[PDB]
C-alpha cells in the first residue's frame, strides 16, 4: 500500500 | 532544503516496513550491553529544514542514510547498517530506556557485583537528558522498591583530571593507589532523599560526570552502581579518555585481569568496575539524526560496534 | 576467510530480522522489484565461502562488504530496500506469491505482464523461473482461471511460445531449434512463431522442456510468452524472461534498454536499440501493462563484488 510501522 | 537528499531517504523509507521494540519484549541480561538511542528533531533544527537522516528498522537493527558526493557532484546515499542489543528511536521514552539498559542492573549490585552505566555521544544528542527524571533517579526507587542495609550517593565531575564533587559546592578532590578520599557518600532513605541529591548536584553552575549508589552491611562495600555522563566525543585530551574506555569495557569480555589506567582520570575511580566474575555494564551510544551532524553521528556509532568484542 | 566471518556472526548475534510468511498480504503492484538470496551450496561451504547476505525483513537485505584500510579490520554492512526480499529458506512457490502470481490476474483483463529474473550465473534465475518454475506454477494458476465460473464467457483456446534470442539472432525453440525475423510496421510484430496451444498445465510442461532440451546457457536470455485467444482475437500476453547472464558487449546494452524501458513504464520508451526491448515493446504501453523484476544473487562473499552491482542495478529501477 505501503508500508506500515507495527510490530 | 538540498531536497534531493530528502528525496532519496523517503524513496527508501517508503519500500520498508519496521517492527519497533515495544514493551512486549523480554528483558535481556547481557556481560557488556551495547544499545543506542536517537533523539528526535528539535524545533530549532526542523526549523532549519533539517532531514532526519536515520532510521530504525527494529529494535536492535539501525540503518543510517548519509549523503555522499561523486566528483561528478551526482548526489549518492550510502546506507549502513549497525546492530545493537536494543536500539531505540523518538518514540522511547526514559521509563522504555530505564528497562532495556540499566533496569536488570539494579539486582546485580544487591548481589554483590559492581555495575556501570554509560550514555556517550556528541554535545547535544541526548547524553545528560537520558542519566539526568533521569536513568540516575528511576534506579533509586528501583533500587529503594527492593526488601537490614543502608544506600548511600555519590555524585561528581571529572574536567582537566581534577575530580569535583558537585554535593560540596566546587569541593576539589584527590585521587591516589585506587582510593578517593573526600568521597561524599550521603545516607539516604528513599528516593525521596536521592531525588534531592541530583538536582543539588546537577545545580552547580567538556565534562564527565558520574553518579553512585553504594550498599554497605557491616560497614563494608557490596554493590557499586556508576552512571557516567561522558563529555562529547567531538584542549583534545576528551579524545583520550574516552578511547580507554573502549578498552577498559573490552577487557570485561575477556574476563581480563589485567586492565589499562593512568592515561585516563576518569577510569581511576570508576577502576574496581572492570573486573570480577560479577561486573556488567551498558553503553549508550546517542546521536543527532540532523543531516548536517552525520559524520559526528558515524563516528558515535564506530566506536559502539564491535565493542561487543 | 576467518575474521570477517565473526564480525558478520558478531553482527547477526543481535539480529532479530522477521521472516515474510505465506500470510503476509500480497500486495498489488505496477512496478514489483524483488531480491531472491540463493541458499549456500555445499560446494561453496565446503570451501568455507562465507554467508554475507543479511535479510532481516520482508523488505529489506543487507551486504556487510568487506574492505579494509593501516589494515585495522572493518566491515560495510550496506543495506538495499526493495519490495521484496526472499531468503534462503524461501520456497519457489514462496517467491511465487509476490511476483507473478498477482500478474496472472492482469493478463485476464487483457493486460499486459512481463516478469524477469536478473542475475549472474549461479544466482538462481534459469532455476527459480523454470514444475519447479516460475514458467510451470504460471499455467497452474492460469488454467484454474479458465475453469472458474467468471471468465468462462470468452471461450478462450490457451497457447504457448518458447523462444530464446541470442545476440540478435533469435531463436523458436518450438521447432529443430529454428531461427526467426523479426520487423515492425510505419508496433511490433514476430515471424514464422508456431502459437502452441496447450489446455493442460501438464501440456506447457512439457511443451517448455523443448527449450530446456534443446538450449554456456549464459549469453543468451530465454523468452516464454503465454497468450490468451479468446476467439483467435489476442487478450493479453504474459512474457517471462531467464535473462542472459548480468554479468558479450551486447548484452550490457541489451540491458541497457531494459533497464531503460522499465522507467518509462513508470513515467507512463527507447525500445529500438535492442532485440529484447524491440520483442517485449507492447507490455511496457499503457496504463494496462505491470512488471515484475527478480533480480537473484548469490550469498558469498567472493560473489559480494559482482553481487554488488546486480543489487545496484535494481535499485536504479525503482523511480
Ligand atoms: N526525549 C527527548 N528527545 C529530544 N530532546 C530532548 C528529550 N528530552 C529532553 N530533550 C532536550 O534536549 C536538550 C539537549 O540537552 P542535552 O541532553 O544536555 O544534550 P547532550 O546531552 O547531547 O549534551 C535538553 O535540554 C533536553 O531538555
Ligand atoms: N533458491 C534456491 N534453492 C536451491 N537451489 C538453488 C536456488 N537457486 C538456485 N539454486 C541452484 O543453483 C544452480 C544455479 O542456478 P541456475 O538458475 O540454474 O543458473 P543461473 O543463475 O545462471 O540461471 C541451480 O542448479 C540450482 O539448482
Ligand atoms: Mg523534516
Ligand atoms: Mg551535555
Ligand atoms: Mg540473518
Ligand atoms: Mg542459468
Amino acid at each position: 500500500l505501503e508500508e506500515q510501522a507495527s510490530r | 532544503p538540498n531536497w534531493e537528499f530528502a528525496r532519496m531517504i523517503k524513496e527508501f523509507r517508503a519500500t520498508l516496513e519496521c517492527h519497533p521494540l515495544t514493551m512486549t519484549d523480554p528483558i535481556e541480561e547481557h556481560r557488556i550491553c551495547v544499545c543506542v538511542r536517537k533523539r528526535p528533531l528539535n524545533k530549532q533544527e526542523l526549523a532549519k529544514k533539517e532531514i532526519d537522516v536515520i532510521s530504525i528498522p527494529s529494535k536492535c537493527l539501525l540503518l543510517v542514510h548519509e549523503p555522499k558526493l561523486k566528483v561528478d557532484l551526482t548526489k549518492y546515499l550510502e546506507n549502513q547498517a549497525f546492530c545493537f542489543d536494543f536500539a531505540f528511536d523518538e518514540t522511547a521514552s526514559n521509563e522504555v530506556v530505564y528497562r532495556f539498559t540499566a533496569r536488570p542492573l539494579v539486582q546485580t549490585i544487591f548481589e554483590g557485583g559492581k555495575a556501570t552505566c554509560f550514555a556517550y555521544g556528541q554535545t547535544g544528542s541526548g547524553k545528560t537528558h537520558t542519566m539526568g527524571k533521569g536513568i540516575y533517579a528511576m534506579a533509586s526507587r528501583d533500587v529503594f522498591l527492593l526488601k537490614g542495609l543502608e544506600v548511600y550517593v555519590t555524585f561528581f565531575e571529572i574536567y582537566n583530571g581534577k575530580l569535583f564533587d558537585l554535593l560540596n559546592k566546587k569541593a576539589k578532590l584527590r585521587v591516589l593507589e585506587v582510593q578517593v578520599v573526600g568521597l561524599q557518600e550521603h545516607l539516604v532513605n528513599s528516593a525521596d532523599d536521592v531525588i534531592k541529591m541530583i538536582d543539588m548536584g546537577s545545580a552547580c553552575r567538556r565534562s564527565h560526570a558520574c553518579f553512585q549508589i553504594i550498599l554497605r552491611a557491616k560497614g563494608r562495600m557490596h554493590g557499586k552502581f556508576s552512571l557516567v555522563d561522558l563529555a562529547g566525543n567531538e584542549g583534545a585530551e576528551i579524545n583520550k579518555s574516552l578511547l580507554a574506555l573502549k578498552e577498559c569495557i573490552r577487557a570485561l569480555g575477556q574476563n581480563k585481569a589485567h586492565t589499562p589506567f593512568r592515561e585516563s582520570k576518569l577510569t581511576q575511580v570508576l577502576r574496581d568496575s572492570f573486573i570480577g566474575e560479577n561486573s556488567r555494564t551498558c553503553m549508550i551510544a546517542t546521536i543527532s539524526p540532523g543531516i548536517s551532524s552525520c559524520e559526528y553521528t558515524l563516528n558515535t556509532l564506530r566506536y559502539a560496534d564491535r565493542v561487543k568484542e
